[PDB]
């Protein structure tokens, strides 16, 4: 059975700034099977009140979708996304980098 | 608008 | 000027735990207008644009019966190709169809397209004269001849010169203000060392529409694509677009580098300096 590997994107919607309030993003992408578990991520915790994108797919019949909250950074907080998925063996998280 | 023909494999 | 319209429609058996999952979205271009979600408690196809919300109820209530119907045909679908490829109800399967129309920037229709995969790959798709079918196994032959049989390429093909370029027309008026804007992206190169003698040339475009985008680095004039980090167009959450394309150079060099963005809302192709 095909299975490709989500390709996972962790940012903000707008450039970060302390104190000012932003949206985090989890974007995950080119994946097959659609059977996948995201989760964002505040010093270790889940982060309850996220939302997510309907899954759709590209034209190579890849899945999306994204996940997303509301925030304010913070010069201490730490953000990441953690991804499952049948092509992983296990969890994968990605921190949010904001200095890209 | 959606399509109301019916399609089967 | 170029416009689509597309349906986008997946089905998941999930043997021994219900009935399969089927998922439902409507777009025009890059933003998506409608959903319908077999597991959520409305029963309903739902608005997911401002500009579809004035439809009235015979809309809603038309469309929510069509994609019932379009999630009842999945499901015979999906014991369908159980039969085809002799395969037990152990595994969960994945049908996906994927339809729709484009026009110019005169609005006239350009081509259209109907099309489906099972388990992530090529099953059978209409071709482009509307006419004939591509069937990619010995399995979707079968399905090629019943549909040939049954005229169903005519059907489509009135649907798809018709209704859909009807529809794509209205609605391109009816939100026009989202829908026939065209956001330039807003492009800049960040550089971070990586060691003492190495570092990240990265290249941004920002809130852009509509997604379409190309984004490649060049050094001397050479173009470095097979030396490039490409990530994924993504959306920033409020109807626009970011891409980045990144290399590693050595620290030095980077006055030979040179970004060269294109997108339909730049009159001219970009290109960024290290100078």
């Amino acid at each position: 059975m095909i299975q490709r590997t989500p390709k996972i994107q962790v940012y903000s919607r707008h450039p970060a700034e302390n104190g000012k309030s932003n949206f985090l993003n989890c974007y995950v992408s080119g994946f097959h099977p659609s059977d996948i578990e995201v989760d964002l991520l505040k010093n270790g915790e889940r982060i309850e009140k996220v939302e997510h994108s309907d899954l759709s797919f590209s034209k190579d019949w890849s899945f999306y979708l994204l996940y997303y909250t509301e925030f304010t950074p913070t010069e201490k907080d730490e953000y990441a996304c953690r991804v499952n998925h049948v092509t992983l063996s296990q969890p994968k998280i990605v921190k949010w980098d904001r200095d890209m | 608008k959606l399509s109301h023909q019916l399609v089967l494999l | 000027g170029s416009h689509s319209m597309r349906y986008f429609f997946t089905s998941v058996s999930r043997p021994g735990r219900g009935e399969p999952r089927f998922i439902a979205v409507g777009y025009v271009d890059d933003t998506q207008f409608v959903r319908f979600d077999s597991d959520a408690a409305s029963q309903r196809m739902e608005p997911r644009a401002p500009w579809i919300e004035q439809e009235g109820p015979e809309y809603w209530d038309g469309e929510t019966r069509k994609v019932k119907a379009h999630s009842q045909t999945h499901r015979v679908d999906l014991g369908t190709l159980r039969g085809y490829y002799n395969q037990s109800e152990a595994g969960s399967h994945t049908v996906q169809r994927m339809y729709g129309c484009d026009v110019g920037s005169d609005w006239r229709f350009l081509r259209g397209y109907h099309q489906y995969a099972y388990d992530g790959k090529d099953y059978i798709a209409l071709k482009e004269d509307l006419r004939s079918w591509t069937a990619a196994d010995m399995a979707a032959q079968t399905t090629k001849h019943k549909w040939e049989a049954a005229h169903v390429a005519e059907q489509l093909r009135a649907y798809l010169e018709g209704t859909c370029v009807e529809w794509l027309r209205r609605y391109l008026e009816n939100g026009k203000e989202t829908l026939q804007r065209t956001d330039a992206p807003k492009t800049h190169m960040t550089h971070h060392a990586v060691s003492d003698h190495e570092a990240t040339l990265r290249c941004w475009a920002l809130s852009f529409y509509p997604a379409e985008i190309t984004l490649t680095w060049q050094r001397d004039g050479e173009d470095q694509t097979q030396d490039t980090e490409l990530v994924e167009t993504r959306p920033a959450g409020d109807g626009t677009f970011q891409k980045w394309a990144a290399v590693v150079v050595p620290s030095g060099q980077e006055q030979r580098y040179t970004c060269h963005v294109q997108h339909e809302g730049l009159p001219k192709p970009l290109t960024l300096r290290w100078e």
